[PDB]
């Protein structure tokens, strides 16, 4: 049994997408089907269900009036057309067998899912700022300094330190995705306190999609 | 209709793992079909267990005999049970229910088959720099690295009163030494930043809280 | 305009500044009220795409004619018909069992080809939406002088500075409506709404019209031809609506599948609908983000004095869906044009105003004698009195909202 | 109309107690009015 989804991608608030699921390995015309969502880092959420013959359709209230589910049993294809997309609809969409039996149900088999991204902004470069300690804990003279990379649109951002000179103690962290639609990222290095007055600390941020190369006096 | 699951649980192999799923008073656990779904990182959810009673159940394809289910009516709670745990059983687990066209999923329990001595989280909190304040904004970054099962809770504070605005925290993430890392961001303005005498990042992990503070002084 | 509309949306304009953002929906109006400014009603009535190039046409009901078959014995090669390579004919070759019962020398698999002429009865056409080629149509109506007979009135709107019509297009997001003695109203809207018209087709079935995504339209399993017609279009995958069955050694039956109206109409369930007439009319969809400035928008009749004669209701105060109250009065004076004294008050003496007036600066225009004029108020929660006129021969009406 | 719950009364003094009463409104259109003067409570009704 294989459930292969497609038809998703990057959309912007409003508008419409149409998701399609090709089914094989089983008698498609005899099973109910349902779509289920999973936002990045969040749990599962049922979207809509369609019966085997298509006579009965069900929708979650969070999608009612905006989504509509369709079936084509002769081609073994499941459809979910989504209108008036909002930021809440940003998630991975799974196609699943929603079976019906004598007193037993369930989402028997799942597809690998397709990504649907609703976002308003177009493309944006970052602004880099330092993160100085200003406090000295002096636990084996270990002081930690870094730089934050704020409000960039495309996820690829490569961060170096002292143009590759600084490799020991480097920690670049995964980014946030803010309600503004942009990403923010931070990188920190732990350094001996004996170097505060001798070693010049420099962070090297490169954001290729927008042609920004920012090196800040961390 | 609300299904409530603990965000994360943790145990060692050979243990009889117990993952609860409390049903809201809307429903009655004894009258419900229980569907548990297993999802490991990088994979789709798989039907793990159907359970109505000890006489009415069915394990998922390829799910070992060690998996079982149960119910308790007093607390309106369903349970997923794993005899003789093993590292392969480490995944996220979601309970699910049917109710008049609605397929309701629980929050999902992230089960950690214990592999490590539960590590102490290392926290550091940074204030706003100068260059960004002159751009009229002020963003405080709180960074968490090298901690035990990837589940922390961060609470932001300011002058004693908990704030719930301008906060965005990363999900936990496995890094080099198989430990987890995360980062929380607090976004304020320059006047918002000066208004309060003191801010604090308050991260709790397994019921023990680490708290770091920063001051505009 | 805008009074009887269900989706009415009394958005308030910030008193003093000329900054107002408005969401403009299809089938819903917006009433913008400012300070010392004439309240104006704004509705997006029509959204049109104009540029329609035919992309691909599909046939959904067909006719068959001239069914024929040619059969061959085993070890005598391949069957052949003169029309098997004809563009308008659909064919199928198969291997049938042949032997002595079928009048053949040997027992083996014989070659059988059968064809028939395909004719399209009814067709649907998917055509192109050229992105950056939209056309929004907005109507604007001004309060105060107008009476409710003007609620539904679209004629004389150029001489009347009461009702302006505006068009907004991509590459021309700015616009300014002329309201004459009311001044002028500017508005800069076009959202570029992430509603990817560059990725949709306009599907016309038969007097039924829809807005259709491209990837689904390309994978429709029906006979098709790309462009428009110039005589005998060449259909492809004619097998989609014609099937051969049960070949018996000299003949194979072939039938058309029938109409695919319900199949595609069911497949189009939940799509964005549309219409067409006048050769260019189009969709019913809204979500128009606008930001409008009323700096050049002046009030008309501020220099008028108050009307002295008596009024009389020609309609009793009627509550709307949103709690506002509409009022119509006749005026028995020659004082016109003049300012209508309108007010609400729990007081009755003397003479504290409580609520708001939607029809800001109410006036009459006709002089002599018994002119009509209709007005709308927003009373406070609780009790209040509707007061039209001054002094003797006044009009008083009690009200209870909610 | 008519009141089923004759002499409606609150008994607990302080502060935000709850009470119940039943009415028999006339046929057609009506308003349920509890309270007096300012900060009254009104609800429109249309029975059958």
């Amino acid at each position: 049994v294989q459930l292969v989804e497609s038809g998703g991608g990057l959309v912007q608030p409003g508008g419409s997408l149409r998701l399609s699921c090709a089914a094989s390995g089983f008698t498609f015309s005899s099973d109910g089907m349902s779509w289920v969502r999973q936002a990045p880092g969040k749990g599962l959420e049922w979207v809509s269900y369609i019966s085997s013959g298509g006579a009965t359709t069900y929708y979650a209230d969070s999608v009612k009036g905006r989504f509509t589910i369709s079936r084509d049993n002769s081609k073994n294809t499941l459809s979910l057309q989504m209108n008036s997309l909002r930021g809440e609809d940003t998630a991975v969409y799974y196609c699943a067998k929603d079976i019906t039996a004598p007193g037993r149900n369930g989402l028997d088999s799942w597809g690998q899912g397709v990504v649907v991204t609703v976002s308003s902004a177009s493309t944006k470069g970052p602004s880099v700022f330092p993160l100085a300690p200003s406090s000295r804990s002096t636990s084996e003279s270990t002081a930690a300094l870094g730089c934050l990379v704020k409000d960039y649109f495309p996820e690829p951002v490569t961060v170096s330190w002292n143009s590759g000179s600084l490799t020991s103690g480097v920690h670049t962290f995964p980014a946030v995705l803010q309600s503004s639609g942009l990403y923010s990222l931070s990188s920190v290095v732990t350094v001996p306190s004996s170097s505060l007055g001798t070693q010049t600390y420099v962070c090297n941020v490169n954001h290729k999609p927008s042609n920004t190369k920012v090196d800040k006096r961390v | 209709s609300v299904l409530t699951q603990p965000p994360s649980l943790s145990a060692s192999p050979g243990a009889s793992a117990r993952l609860p799923c409390t049903l809201s008073s809307d429903l009655n656990v004894g009258t419900k079909n229980m569907y548990w779904y297993q999802q490991k990182p990088g994979s789709a959810p798989r039907l793990f267990l159907y359970y109505y009673s000890d006489s009415d159940k069915q394990l998922g394809p390829g799910v070992p005999n060690r998996v079982s289910g149960s119910k308790e009516t007093s607390s309106n709670t369903a349970f997923l049970l794993i005899s003789g745990l093993q590292p392969e059983d480490e995944a996220d687990y979601y309970c699910q229910v049917y109710d008049n066209s609605a397929r309701v999923f629980g929050g999902g329990t992230r089960l950690t088959v214990l592999g490590q001595p539960k590590a102490a989280p290392s926290v550091t909190l940074f204030p706003p720099s100068s260059e960004e304040l002159q751009a009229n904004k002020a963003t405080l970054v709180c960074l968490i690295s090298d901690f035990y099962p990837g589940a922390v809770e961060v609470a932001w504070k300011a002058d004693g009163s908990a704030v719930n605005a301008g906060v965005e925290t990363t999900k936990p993430s496995k890094q080099s030494n198989n430990k987890y890392a995360a980062s929380s961001y607090l976004s304020l303005t320059s006047d918002q930043w000066k208004s309060h005498k003191s801010y604090s990042c308050q991260v709790t992990h397994e019921g023990s809280t680490v708290e770091k503070t920063v001051a505009p002084a | 305009r805008c009074i009887g509309v269900s989706n009415r949306d009394f958005v308030e304009g910030m008193s003093g500044g000329t900054w107002v953002d408005v969401v403009l929906e299809h089938g819903g109006c917006v009433t913008v009220m400012a300070q010392d400014k004439p309240t104006v009603d704004i509705e997006l009535v029509t959204t049109t795409v104009s540029n329609m190039a035919e992309v691909r046409s599909y046939c959904y009901e067909a006719s068959i004619s001239d069914m024929a078959s040619d059969s061959r014995c085993p070890t005598q090669g391949e069957a052949y018909l003169d029309k098997q390579s004809d563009t308008q004919y659909v064919c199928k070759r198969t291997l049938v069992d042949r032997g002595w019962g079928n009048g053949c020398g040997l027992f083996g698999k014989g070659s059988l080809v059968t064809c028939a002429k395909f004719a399209c009865s009814k067709k649907m056409t998917g055509k192109s939406i050229q992105p950056e080629n939209l056309e929004y149509r907005i109507m604007l109506s001004v309060h105060g002088s107008q009476h409710s007979g003007m609620i539904v009135n679209d004629t004389g709107h150029e001489t009347d500075e009461n009702r302006a019509k505006v068009e907004i297009t991509p590459n021309s997001p700015r616009a300014e409506a002329t309201l004459g003695g009311f001044g002028s109203l500017g508005l800069d809207c076009e959202p570029r709404t992430g509603l990817d018209f560059s990725d949709l087709y306009y599907l016309t079935m038969n007097n039924k019209h829809w807005l259709v995504h491209k990837e689904w339209f390309h994978d429709i399993p029906l006979p098709w031809h790309a462009g428009a017609d110039t005589g005998t279009p060449h259909w492809n995958n004619k097998e989609a609506l014609v099937e051969f069955k049960d070949a018996h050694a000299k003949r194979q039956t072939v039938v058309v599948l029938g109409s695919q109206e319900g199949a595609v109409h069911t497949a189009l369930a939940g799509a964005l609908e549309a219409e067409m007439d006048g050769a260019k009319g189009r969709l019913s969809s809204g979500h128009l983000k606008c930001r409008l400035k009323m700096d050049k928008l002046r009030l008309k009749g501020v220099s008028y004095s108050l009307c002295t004669a008596a009024f009389t209701f020609t309609k009793i105060p009627a509550e709307t869906l949103h709690g506002t109250v509409t009022v119509e009065v006749q005026y028995a004076g020659t004082d016109g044009p003049c300012k209508v004294p309108a007010q609400m008050a729990v007081d009755m003496q003397t003479l504290t105003p409580v609520g708001r007036l939607i029809t800001a600066n109410p006036v009459i225009t006709e002089s002599t004698e018994n002119s009509k004029m209709m007005l709308e108020l927003d009373p406070p929660f609780g009790d209040s009195y509707i007061v039209i006129g001054v002094g003797e021969k006044k009009i008083t009406h009690h009200w209870h909202r909610s």
